[PDB]
């Protein structure tokens, strides 16, 4: 029916032309088309709406070219067109499962064929029209912040966590950019973009200091990309790391020269010396260094205390990794290891077993993290009594065989993910209240007697572009200021000097 | 008057507080007198270099509307003066000038577009550094990319800097000047196009470098995705060159080799004809290269079987050649070891069927090697390659009604392994019984009536998966099965007594819930319905309460 | 018998010109505030951690937020105080 009303328009356009008048030309085509479209205008929505069901573009075309000659009557396509986006993302979100919970990729992934697929009908078949490009980005604003993820996680946060894992992902060790360029094209729909970047900057400083990246100019597309989205304060925060890795390579470099001319070490020496103001890392635990490493300790110590007076260097043995050679096995086998697995396995070498408070006297290591990393080495077949009791004893197994040369015992934890994400989220919350408090306390500043409406959204206003706050979280944040005597009340508040 | 020089005043208040209120305020007015011209586009510029990093992002964002307030004069001296910070030795000069330039040619005519260029020009050529290199390439593609069409007498110029830069050390500096350059070509003049072409075929005729052939088939790919039409011309004179390179032993040249191929085929159809058969058969060439493994080297691989994706999806006149030659390559190529090729050469023989829809008595002749070949990869533990598998069945069945006549004794123990897997997905599930639906839609009924006893146990238990999208497959699947297992409009001596009580079972329970979502719903009362018009002369004392 | 190779090592360096203890009160840089502790547990003793600036100077959150109602210097360089770290 479409291409028999388009043929029949065109057959009436040529009939006025050819053996009719000129001043008939708008009232036949009013006419025709008022007959011909507007009294189906139902069995036309109902036809989007199938056609929308089964893809058909090509019909869905000319049904937009033939209702765009009615008045107003473009409205309800675009809110079924909105409306069918939003269940297909919900529906195509649902069917990962919980699978998605912990899987960056898949969620990504669908959420990114989602946009594509319906972003290419709205440029093809519509024109690329004002209205359709607003319905689709309305649809995806809506299913990308909240979904059936979301609500197993009861936040509307892990999206943004999600996007940052998956970037990562990327970025560790020419289709890399335009995979860049669409996840970047998704973060323009996210709400809460400083759990993004937050968790960003944690991944990119363990990249970092693990010097464990694809390459350089990823990382350099990737900030420029940055950039072009958000501000250009967390661009500088990122460059100080940047600095901090070149100064401490230089730095190291020159450590080297310098060892030259005295006695040379028994062991391969690297540092990565860095601010403690601009890295998100924390103090180490209580630990006791193995003798056999206070030469480079105490050398580095020296050099550093020489070449700068004024400054103290605090030692984190959680990041730290190297090698173990052994030759008391069958045959030759290198091993890679956390300063901790060293602790707990160069203790030993002309003994054989050890009770756990003896292993705990001599490494100084906690409860939970030393029975964290003895699992790992349970579990790597390098030593041989599940539980671990404090009456437990522990003995190396003589022996171990393995299928490769290297081997790398150096595994996360089951629990540090969890518990860095539980950090990781409050700390968020802490941020969201202390800058809540920091505009408050500008506003006030720059007016001197300010109502509440006005001043809620004033900070409404400029937090927007980071995130999205709360009436509860503002006033709890208004009477905390009241109690440090920064404003005073006069509903009115009034800033007090 | 008074207000502006209040804020004015106060933006130099050292208090940070007070200069970012002000400077707010500022942009919200601006956002809404000759001489407060000046002083408000000193105290932005001064404020680029401020200590506090919002001031700074402040005076960045108020950097954009100003342009349009402010007359024509300053705006050039704002360009000078952020081009001149751009060359500075500070880090965060030249980034926070980069930012605000880029915000100036953002919202925007020809006046300040001759000075961007001329300074862009004069900084691009020096090689001393190359960070200022990379920010003016890019903000060149930016400014080429929107009103590029106003800067038609310095695209000479633009040219004899950009092409220099091809054979830099850096690839990102090479990667930058190809989208500088495809964004010239994108809207030039007709002697800048020749020039470049000619360029490229002239260093291309020599090989000076194995690094640099790449670049240089990699620009003419970006070319011929960029423009398309105008370069149909010159492929006789491209195409050659190419398929020499192709034999070249270097694993990573001859991918932008076939990824050029591809480009020339998709964007120039017209110009194309003459080489069709030289591109298939080098793309049928390379599809089984693996010269370690015998039965990094699946990009090449990767690349073929894309090729000829976009040459079948393309060319509908070619459908004798397609299925004579490319067929058997295809489903010979769906045992491989890499799972991402598979998926591509699926993808492939996908496209080739939806072109299909004479052809069909091809199609029906290779449908025993199809169903041969898809029978061992429907018992892979990969859950992809089991929902290709199908989605294949899926449209073979569709282009083809009777397809599958011979072939449902090896195809359905298939299905049933999929649909009673703890390891497969609701994805795989829910491909899978649309399959049988479309199977079971589109075939006699007296061919399923031996599988009867073997279907009707799985898909009763899918309908009581607590998913409710495997539940409403399974419940569309199970009205098929209900009118298959006892037909209305033919005879058939079947006796359907065995599975009726459990058709009605569980096909009651989803009936009345009153909790489940609509889709449920209906689908459930549309089985019921079936159910009692085809076999509810059996059912006993529970019509009455239906 | 176990022998090492190489040992990559990541170390933080901060100024020691204040002995693990805040500059305006003479208490640990982990214990609370003075008018903290003077004063009973409420919400604003919930909200007391240190603060670093870009100057890699470390003071509590109170402390620094009092000092600078009146001034912006840091106590101990003559240079604008901006926060970068809680
Ligand atoms: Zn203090
Ligand atoms: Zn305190
Ligand atoms: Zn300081």
């Amino acid at each position: 029916y479409m291409k028999k009303a388009e043929a029949r328009l065109l057959e009436e356009q040529r009939r006025v032309q050819v053996y009719l008048h000129e001043s008939t030309q708008d009232e036949l085509a009013r006419k025709c088309e008022q007959v011909l479209i507007e009294k189906h205008l139902e069995i036309f929505h109902t036809e989007f709406q199938n056609l929308l069901d089964a893809d058909k573009n090509e019909d869905l075309g000319r049904m937009y070219n033939l209702v765009s000659r009615i008045q107003d009557g473009l409205g309800e396509l675009k809110k079924l067109l909105e409306t069918h986006i939003h269940n297909q993302g919900l529906a195509a979100i649902e069917k990962c499962g919980e699978a998605a919970l912990n899987d960056p990729k898949m969620y990504v992934q669908t959420v990114l064929d989602v946009h594509k697929k319906y972003n290419a009908l709205v440029m093809s078949a519509f024109n690329n029209d004002a209205g359709f490009v607003a319905a689709l980005d309305k649809a995806c604003g809506r299913f990308i912040n909240n979904n059936a993820v979301t609500k197993m996680a009861q936040s509307s946060s892990k999206s943004p966590e999600l996007l940052a894992r998956y970037c990562d992902s990327l970025l560790k060790k020419a289709e890399l950019e335009d995979t860049l360029n669409q996840v970047m094209v998704v973060f323009k729909y996210i709400e809460d973009k400083d759990v993004f970047q937050k968790f960003y900057a944690k991944m990119l400083a363990k990249r970092l200091v693990h010097q464990n990246s694809a390459s350089d100019d990823a990382e350099a597309s990737m900030i420029s990309k940055l950039k072009q989205a958000c501000g250009f304060e967390y661009t500088s925060k990122l460059q100080r790391m940047f600095q901090d890795i070149g100064v401490s390579k230089d730095l190291n470099e020159q450590f080297k020269k310098h060892l030259t001319n005295s006695e040379p070490l028994d062991l391969d020496f690297s540092i990565q010396v860095l601010s403690s103001g601009s890295w998100p890392f924390q103090q180490s635990c209580t630990f006791a260094l193995p003798s056999e490493l206070e030469r480079s300790y105490q050398r580095f110590t020296a050099f550093y205390a020489s070449r700068h007076s004024g400054r103290k260097l605090t030692w984190l043995y959680q990041l730290s990794k190297g090698e173990l050679v052994t030759n008391c096995f069958k045959n030759r086998y290198t091993l890679q290891a956390s300063t901790f697995q060293m602790a707990i396995l160069l203790q030993y070498n002309t003994e054989d077993a050890y009770t756990v408070q003896q292993l705990t006297d001599s490494t100084q290591i906690k409860m939970d993290i030393l029975a964290q990393v003895l699992q790992i080495l349970l579990k790597s077949k390098l030593l041989v009594l599940v539980e671990l009791k404090p009456d437990t004893l522990i003995k190396l197994y003589l022996g171990y065989k393995n299928k490769k040369l290297r081997v790398n015992i150096n595994v996360p934890m089951k629990t540090e993910q969890k518990q860095e994400q539980e950090t990781t989220h409050k700390n968020i919350e802490e941020d969201r209240k202390l800058l809540i408090q920091a505009a408050i306390v500008r506003i006030m500043k720059m007016r001197k007697v300010l109502k509440h409406q006005q001043l809620l959204g004033e900070v409404l206003t400029q937090l927007s572009s980071r995130f999205k706050p709360r009436v509860p979280v503002i006033k709890k944040c208004i009477d905390i200021l009241i109690e440090k005597e920064y404003l005073e009340r006069v509903d009115t508040y009034s800033y007090l000097a | 008057s008074y207000h502006i020089s209040n804020l004015l005043e106060k933006m130099t208040s050292s208090d940070k507080d007070f200069r970012f209120m002000a400077t707010n305020d500022l942009m919200t007015e601006l956002q809404k007198d000759d001489d407060s011209e000046r002083k408000v586009v000193k105290m932005i510029l001064k404020l680029l270099e401020d200590k506090n990093g919002e001031v700074q992002n402040l005076a960045v964002k108020c950097l954009g509307p100003l342009v349009s307030k402010v007359k024509e004069y300053q705006v050039e001296t704002i360009v000078d003066t952020l081009c001149t910070n751009m060359l500075s030795d500070k880090e965060q000069l030249r980034d926070i000038s980069s930012i605000g330039l880029k915000t100036v040619i953002g919202e925007l005519a020809a006046n300040v577009c001759k000075k961007i260029t001329g300074r862009l020009t004069s900084a691009i050529a020096k090689q001393e550094d190359v960070s200022v290199q990379l920010e003016a390439l890019d903000i060149m593609a930016d400014m080429l990319s929107r009103q590029g069409g106003l800067l038609v007498n310095f695209h000479p110029s633009i040219l004899t800097c950009l092409l220099p830069q091809l054979t830099s050390p850096r690839l990102a500096v090479r990667k930058r000047t190809i989208i500088a350059l495809g964004h010239l070509v994108m809207s030039c003049g007709n002697i800048v196009f020749v020039d470049l072409i000619e360029h490229l075929l002239s260093e291309l005729s020599k090989n000076d470098s194995m690094s640099t052939t790449r670049t240089y088939i990699q620009c003419i790919a970006a070319i011929s995705r960029q423009a398309g039409h105008r370069i149909g011309e010159y492929l006789e004179k491209i195409i050659p060159l190419v398929v020499k390179f192709c034999n070249v032993d270097d694993d990573e040249l001859r991918e932008y080799c076939i990824q050029a191929f591809e480009s020339f085929v998709r964007r120039c159809p017209k110009e194309v004809y003459p080489h069709v058969s030289t591109i298939i058969n080098i793309c049928l060439k390379y599809l089984t290269y693996d010269p370690n493994y015998n039965y990094m080297s699946w990009k090449v691989r990767r690349a073929a079987a894309k090729c000829l994706d976009a040459v079948v999806s393309t060319r509908h006149e070619m459908l004798p050649e397609f299925y004579k030659t490319v067929s058997p390559a295809l489903i010979s190529r769906f045992k491989e070891r890499e799972e991402n090729v598979k998926a591509d050469v699926f993808h492939a023989y996908l496209s080739l069927l939806k072109q299909t829809r004479t052809p069909l008595t091809m199609l029906q002749s290779q449908v025993p090697n199809i169903v041969k070949a898809l029978h061992k990869q429907m018992k892979e533990k990969s859950v992809k390659t089991r929902q290709c598998c199908f989605n294949m069945l899926t449209e073979l069945v569709n282009v083809l009604p009777g397809a599958l006549t011979q072939h449902i004794p090896v195809l359905v123990p298939g299905i049933i392994f999929s649909l009673n897997d703890k390891s497969s997905s609701s994805n795989l599930k829910i491909d899978a019984l649309s399959c049988l639906y479309v199977i079971l839609c589109n075939h006699s009924p007296q061919v399923f009536h031996p599988h009867v006893q073997a279907l009707v146990p799985p898909v009763v238990a899918c309908v009581g998966d607590p998913f409710y999208k495997i539940t409403s497959e399974a419940l569309l699947v199970t009205q098929q099965l209900v009118k298959v297992i006892r037909p209305l409009d033919q005879p058939s001596s079947f006796d359907a007594t065995p599975y009726i009580k459990d058709l009605f079972t569980c096909t009651i329970k989803r009936l009345k819930a009153a909790d489940i979502d609509q889709e449920v719903k209906e689908r459930a009362i549309s089985c019921m319905g079936q159910i009692i018009c085809n076999l509810g002369d059996n059912l006993g004392s529970d019509l009455p309460n239906t | 018998r176990f022998e090492v190779k190489k040992w990559n090592a990541v170390a933080l360096w901060a100024w020691d010109i204040v002995v693990d203890n805040c500059a305006i009160c003479r208490n640990h840089i982990m214990d609370l505030c003075i008018e903290c502790q003077a004063n009973q547990a409420s919400a604003t003793s919930e909200e007391c951690t240190v603060a670093w600036g870009v100057c890699n100077h470390a003071f509590h959150f109170h402390c620094i937020s009092r000092w600078l109602k009146t001034r912006q210097v840091c106590p101990l360089d003559n240079r604008e105080w901006e926060f970068q770290k809680y």
